[PDB]
RNA sequence: CCACGCGCCGCGGCGAGCCCGAGGGAGCCCCCGCGGCGGAGCGAGCGCGAGACGCCCCGGGCCCGCCAUGCCCCUGCGGGCG
């Protein structure tokens, strides 16, 4: 007859492993698991989190943001968690040494003419599994058009979108309307 | 799958999930989206603004293929030309061999300026050009030629 | 590395235990000074 | 999402199902 | 690449061809079963219920207060038009109007046939899709045979070449199915063994009637085959054509470029046995000690713990 | 047929089960409905110098 | 001492002598370390955690 | 239960892309295979059309349209700059 209740405020759902039955992607998990385990470096610890989060959580960081990122420092190498694709905006892209899950055939290239090395994440644990010398970024996780039309359009304080196409005046033409 | 769903788990657990008080009865309260501007008003306006009611002209049949206007940003022009060609059109420079780019042919008909084109000589060849676009071009160097 | 039992692990010990037994005696004395020093 | 934000259905509702002359088609014939 | 070794009717031929590089391509179980449940229920004939099933008699409720339960019921008063009545319609009609097959998009189904085939030149996967590959020399068994019509000079290629013993746990099972599956057309369970890849090398007279050997063509290689039972891990032997021709074959997709290869457990374990990560450990604290609970008054020692001073009050 | 009104009761357990939340520090401190001077002097004096968000 | 009355029907209080706060600490004292309720069975668990406030030991 | 419309969510492939469409192929599970959907919005329409930042997230600041308006001016109730 312990109430407890008053104390906390209930359990919290976070993901542990990835879901993700890709083996492969299992496997770096359990290594950064292992890794981290042992040193509770904060580098391994949210590289642990990143290969679990969701994969419309996790974002395409494109070549040209990245550069812009780096653009300070293209010497540090940059472990992006997820695909990268390159983006053709940016006609010359710098050397850029970046960790990725997944590359683009058209980014390899794009890469590999500029000089710089896209290592794989295998390679990462290889050489830094500390992150000594690595930034670890990620792309807009707000990018997604379906976060955009989230919420309650109507109330005012929404500032969203309708879902669809409406043609109705009722309610379109400002606070006064409806 | 049919074995993996949430209806199995719940065969022996009596009305299945739609509650005893009020049961899953045939159609509830309305076949349709109806109660629009009565007994559903309240739903249709938190999430769906704008759903009763005329506002735009009537065009009757519209013609769409004269409606169609792809439209390039000033950016994605460069891109167009492939990289045996563009590491030389941009290396080189040169107005008297400048690269010309048929956005027509490419299959856009307006140009509109969302960034920067490389610093390099380049006639666009295009339908119609945006005035943000042809103040960058024109500064860049590049000159904007209205297509056939 | 695995010498951490004998750095100031016996000896931390021991450092607790022999100050435990003077502490010990004097917090006694304290609490026998109450039953007279309210007295008096 | 039972309500809450749904799109509204540009479905038109199914016609002549029990009777009818043959409405519905099957693509079971397209191997042969 | 190492070259594959080509073995001859008898021994090996002086034949050796550079390993095709779909053989390299990670193996994933996960997407050769996706590919594979899909592409067989793709394959699939409908089955479902007589529309005017039930619904051909003629039943008027009976109606309430004339002591009947509420059910249509024809002249004499028999249960009619309902799940619960003998003869009625099935409540919920089965369907000829359902999606009996699942698409799948065409890089995915690629994806697959390569997957397989590279479980397949592992020769531990093929062990445990329980093959008897422990005769046979070199997997995968590039087997050189001109051409084989007589079904006598087949068995010689295959016993020679230690696939014997596959094909003869083939012939032994051959029992009668177990359930309604008899009287469905589908008598007898023959084990699946061997496939036997061909490229014009005219190999599908001799080997076609032996049980549990399939032949297929190199241009066209049908998952449901390169994994019997969505399993990955098939017996494979190849004509010599057919095998030179692999990368030839894998070329024709006009951008079909190969999956990038991955990394196997056993690497990445390597790189965490690696000094460099294990250099990278530090210990962390010893954990604390926990115990259970005695009384410190009842026993000398349990007061000595809790003060030494305290313990020697007695005398 | 007669029927129940209206009663709070146990309104305030429902609203007290993990309720009192904090308004949000992006409503602490907005701009709606500021003087429209204020803010203009505000925005053309940032710009101006080091917070200098223009090129 | 508020807080007490204005919850008083539910709890009981009074001045604790200096023996009761040895048999409570000695024979059910137990310790809230890193959440769990590890039991004081010996000095040493007082110091790990308590000597940065000078309480070296559980006299 | 099955179908198809929808809204989220978890995966798998790929990435400013992506797409076993109908079909065609001596092929059947294999090869080739468009419209489409995005990539740019806003405005009733004439139409006009986003750069400036930022690990992410939140704001802030800006830019695009629809509005008003002040100036300047070209090819001009047209263009520019506020």
């Amino acid at each position: 007859g312990i109430d407890l209740k008053t104390g906390i405020k209930k359990r919290k759902v976070e993901r542990k492993e990835p879901k993700s039955p890709n083996p492969y992607i299992r496997l770096l998990h359990n290594a950064f698991k292992v890794v981290y385990e042992n040193t509770g470096e904060d580098f391994t610890k949210v590289l642990t989190k990143r290969l679990c989060l969701s994969k419309t959580n996790r974002p395409v960081l494109s070549v040209s943001r990245l550069a812009h990122l780096m653009h300070k420092r293209e010497d540090k190498i940059a472990v992006v968690a997820s695909t990268v694709t390159n983006d053709e905006r940016l006609v010359t892209i710098p050397r850029m040494t970046i960790c990725a899950l997944k590359f683009s055939a058209t980014a390899r290239s794009r890469i590999e003419k500029a000089g710089g090395r896209c290592m794989s994440f295998d390679e990462l644990l290889a050489e830094k599994p500390t992150g000594d010398n690595c930034v670890l970024l990620q792309g807009r996780r707000s990018c997604r058009a379906v976060c955009k039309k989230f919420g309650s359009p109507g109330r005012p304080n929404s500032h969203v979108k309708p879902k669809g196409e409406h043609k109705g005046r009722r309610g379109a033409r400002g606070r006064h309307s409806w | 799958p049919t074995r993996i769903r949430k209806s199995r788990k719940r065969r022996g657990h009596r009305q299945m999930g739609y509650g005893r008080v009020g049961g899953h009865r045939k159609h509830p309260s309305g076949r349709g989206k109806a109660g629009g501007l009565q007994h559903k008003r309240t739903s249709f306006d938190k999430y769906h603004p704008g759903y009763f009611g005329k506002l735009g002209m009537r065009n009757y049949h519209v013609r769409r293929n004269i409606e169609y206007n792809p439209t390039i940003n000033i950016d994605k022009i460069w891109s167009l030309i492939p990289e045996e060609q563009r590491d030389g059109f941009l290396q080189r420079k040169s107005t008297t061999e400048a690269p010309v780019v048929d956005v027509t042919r490419f299959g856009f008909f307006k140009v509109l300026g969302r960034g920067s084109l490389p610093q390099c000589p380049i006639i666009i060849k295009a339908r119609y050009f945006s005035s943000d676009a042809e103040k960058k071009l024109r500064e860049v160097g590049g000159v904007p030629l209205l297509v056939p | 590395s695995a010498a951490e039992r004998a750095t100031e692990k016996e000896k931390r010990a021991a450092l607790v235990k022999d100050h435990a037994v003077k502490s010990a005696q004097v917090y006694a004395r304290y609490y026998i000074d109450l039953v007279e020093s309210e007295k008096k | 999402a039972m309500g809450r934000n749904v799109a509204f259905s540009n479905m038109r509702r199914y016609k002549c199902t029990n009777k009818g002359p043959n409405l519905i088609k099957n693509w079971f014939n397209q191997p042969a | 690449n190492p070259t594959v070794k080509v073995f001859g009717p008898t021994g090996t031929q002086v034949a050796e061809l550079p390993r095709p590089k779909v053989f390299n391509v990670p193996l994933r179980p996960d997407i050769i079963n996706f590919v594979h449940t899909q592409l067989r229920k793709c394959l699939r004939t409908p089955y479902a219920v007589s529309r005017y099933a039930g619904v051909q008699c003629t039943a008027h409720s009976w109606g309430p207060g004339r002591a009947v339960a509420r059910l249509p019921r024809k002249h004499g008063g028999i249960g009619a038009y309902a799940n619960f009545a003998r003869g009625g319609h099935m409540a919920h009609p089965t369907t000829v109007i359902r999606r009996w097959c699942r698409k799948v998009n065409l890089n995915q189904r690629r994806y697959a046939v390569a997957s397989a085939l590279a479980a397949s030149a592992n020769a531990a996967l093929v062990e445990a899709r329980g093959h008897r590959i422990a005769d046979v020399p070199s997997i995968p068994l590039v087997v050189d045979t001109d051409n084989v019509t007589k079904t006598k000079d087949a068995l010689a290629i295959i016993k020679a070449v230690g696939v014997l013993r596959d094909v003869e746990r083939c012939k032994d099972s051959r029992h009668i199915r177990a359930g309604r599956g008899k009287m469905r057309n589908r008598r007898y369970i023959t084990r699946k063994g061997p496939l036997v890849i061909y490229n014009t090398e005219d190999v599908a007279r001799g080997f076609r009637n032996l049980p549990g050997v399939d032949l297929c063509h190199v241009s066209s290689i049908r998952l449901l085959e390169l994994a019997p039972g969505s399993h990955p891990g098939r017996l494979i032997l190849w004509t010599k054509s057919a095998f030179a021709s692999l990368d030839d074959v894998y070329a024709a997709k006009q951008n079909y470029t190969l999956p990038r290869s991955c990394i196997t457990q056993t690497d990445i374990e390597r790189i965490l046995q690696s000094d460099a990560v294990q250099k990278t450990f530090v210990p962390k604290r010893d954990p604390l000690v926990i115990e259970r609970k005695v009384d410190p008054f009842s026993s000398k020692e349990a007061l000595a713990r809790l003060d030494p001073s305290g313990t020697v009050m007695p005398k | 047929a007669k029927l129940k009104n209206h009663t709070s009761k146990n309104q305030n357990r429902k609203d007290h089960r993990n309720g009192i939340k904090k308004p949000k520090k992006s409503a602490y401190t907005s701009h709606k409905g500021m003087c429209p001077k204020y803010l203009r002097n505000l925005r053309r004096s940032r710009a101006n110098d080091p917070r200098q968000s223009l090129r | 001492l508020n807080a007490l009355r204005i919850v008083d029907h539910y709890v009981t209080y009074g001045e604790p002598t200096v023996e009761t706060i040895r048999n409570l600490i000695y024979k059910r004292g137990f310790a809230k370390v890193n959440g769990q309720r590890i039991p004081i069975v010996d000095n040493n668990l007082i110091d790990e955690q308590l000597s940065k406030h000078n309480i070296l030991c559980a006299e």
